[PDB]
């Protein structure tokens, strides 16, 4: 239980990824659907509006999933690199009662990239049983830029 | 490693057209927006429009949209921007630049057009004379003439002006030096070919 | 929108703190504002973008802040390389604009300026133009009025002015002024002299 759940596929269509917002600038345009794993061409990768600690990417599997762990992955424009460091994991059933993920006691702080294309593996110990999932970028270099994909399994 | 290279300086006369190019180098211009921007001799930077050589989409600014044509090479990954209809006051040197990822990051060269009813030709040059003694660059177009002094063994002290253009249309510039010993100015003035070391 | 910068120009010295500033005419997202650097026969380098990220490269020295119709660059402690001019803009989807830009020079000390004048050369006569000079050298602040008298009549009009680039080491400016004249005109008079006036301080002249 450690598959790829269709960021990078398309398995997840682009109608089911969403975001707190987006960057968008003359002929480009950092949506969210922009957010996969591997993904190359202008502008190849979600980027909120602003960057600040309260935006985030969603992903909506459209049904309950067992997820494993989350990849990441900066970007590169010409020569500037941009990429999250740390980030938080919430989840939800309905898209609206959200749980932050937690280790010990704590909020959860997944330490992500370090450069623009190297992609980052974290495992979620326990693993959750989700419809939605939720990355919420803490620390970045430059810009918030995200490129990922979702491990697990089918929950039937 | 990237770089973008722009053609080479440019003198039109009024009612003419000029075409510069922006050669891009480290990567497809395709994946990238150019921006066009000019700076008039003592002005600022002013926006003159932007295209998208992978739609060949482009949007201009207020004041250039009926003077302006963007269009772009994508084999041979060269920006084009074809000023017409050029004035006098189109004079300046105009850039091309790409964002990285946001705004005007990566710059070109730039590429100086001049536009007058004046033709290109070399400037005489007088002899002027702590003392002070120098030399009278006048009657040239277009810019730029460089100037040095014992061939570049002198540069304490020396203070060489900005051109400055006469009713006539030409240009005049001079160069002087504070300080037995001989003193000579190097003139050069590319455009026409002209070069000349004036004993003062 | 249109973006306005202040000051016109700045001076201040080494190892001071720097602030400028652009107003704009409405207010919009922090991530679309640029600040430049630009140094004589340079093309300009982008410092800051989305108003507080610094471009690779450039020293934490820079750094930038603000939103909505405010927008600030910040120079920590100024180094003689930080003199130059300073252009914010707007980028965006659908168009981009700059402000008219400041020019940050260094505070040096009031020093008026040696002043020195130079008749036409013989060389140019026989072209049949006459071109006087004037210079003052090494002087500062920039500001400095120049008044030609031929046989004591005020010139105005006829004559060209040009400033050299702040120099970096005394911090002062050098300015020439040329006044141009026909050979005909030109001998049809005998004194020719340059009035100086700056707040250090002058007339230098000579007989046709």
């Amino acid at each position: 239980c450690s598959m790829p759940l269709g960021m990078e596929s398309k398995a997840i269509s682009d109608a089911q990824i969403t975001a707190s917002s987006y960057f968008t600038n003359m002929f480009a345009t950092w949506s969210p659907s922009k957010a996969r794993l591997h993904l190359q061409g202008r502008s190849n990768a979600w980027r909120p509006q602003v960057n600040n600690p309260k935006e985030w990417l969603q992903v909506d599997f459209q049904k309950t999933m067992k997820v494993t762990g989350v990849t990441t992955q900066g970007v590169k424009s010409l020569l500037t690199s941009m990429y999250v460091k740390e980030f938080l994991i919430s989840s939800s059933q309905d898209g609206h009662q959200w749980t932050l993920f937690f280790q010990n006691g704590k909020v959860k702080v997944f330490q992500g990239n370090q450069d623009s294309f190297t992609p980052v593996v974290n495992c979620l110990d326990p693993p959750l049983l989700t419809r939605y999932l939720r990355i919420h970028p803490q620390s970045w270099v430059h810009q918030i830029a995200l490129r990922m994909e979702v491990l697990g399994c089918e929950a039937q | 490693q990237v770089q973008l290279v722009q053609s080479g300086a440019e003198v039109k006369k009024p009612g003419a057209s000029v075409k510069v190019s922006c050669k891009v180098s480290g990567y497809t211009l395709t994946e990238l927006p150019v921006h066009w921007v000019r700076q008039a001799p003592g002005k600022g930077l002013e926006w003159v429009g932007s295209f998208d050589p992978e739609s060949g989409e482009s949007i201009y600014a207020r004041e250039f949209q009926g003077s302006v044509t963007m269009t772009a090479d994508t084999s041979t990954n060269i920006a084009y921007m074809e000023l017409s209809s050029l004035r006098s006051d189109d004079t300046a040197v105009y850039y091309c630049a790409v964002p990285d990822p946001d705004a005007f990051d990566i710059w070109g060269q730039g590429t100086m057009v001049t536009v007058s009813s004046a033709s290109t030709k070399g400037p005489s040059v007088f002899p002027l004379a702590t003392a002070a003694l120098g030399c009278l660059v006048k009657d040239y177009f277009p810019e730029p003439v460089t100037v040095s002094w014992n061939s570049g063994a002198l540069t304490s002290g020396v203070h060489t002006f900005p051109a400055v253009l006469q009713s006539s249309g030409l240009y005049s510039l001079s160069s002087v030096v504070t300080v037995t010993a001989t003193y000579t100015c190097n003139v050069d003035h590319k455009p026409s070919n002209t070069k000349v070391d004036k004993r003062v | 929108i249109a973006l306005t910068q202040s000051p016109g120009t700045l001076s201040l010295s080494p190892g001071e703190r720097a602030t400028l500033s652009c107003r704009a005419s409405q207010s919009f997202s922090s991530s679309y504002l640029a600040w430049y650097q630009q140094k004589p026969g340079q093309a300009p380098r982008l410092l800051i973008y989305g108003a507080s990220t610094r471009a690779t490269g450039i020293p934490d020295r820079f750094s930038g802040s603000g939103s909505g119709t405010d927008f600030t660059l910040t120079i920590s402690r100024l180094e003689p390389e930080d003199f130059a001019v300073y252009y914010c803009q707007k980028y965006g989807t659908s168009a981009i604009t700059f402000g008219q830009g400041t020019r940050l020079e260094i505070k040096g000390t009031v020093a008026a300026p040696s002043v020195f004048i130079f008749p036409p050369s013989d060389e140019q006569l026989k072209s049949g133009t006459a071109s006087v000079v004037c210079l003052l050298n090494n002087f500062y602040p920039r500001e400095a009025k120049v008044q030609w008298k031929v046989d004591n009549a005020l010139q105005s009009g006829n004559s060209q002015e040009s400033v050299t680039e702040q120099d970096s080491k005394d911090s002062t400016y050098s300015l020439s002024s040329t006044l141009t004249l026909s050979k005909a005109d030109y001998e049809k008079h005998k004194v020719y002299a340059c009035e100086v006036t700056h707040q250090g301080l002058v007339t230098k002249s000579f007989n046709r």
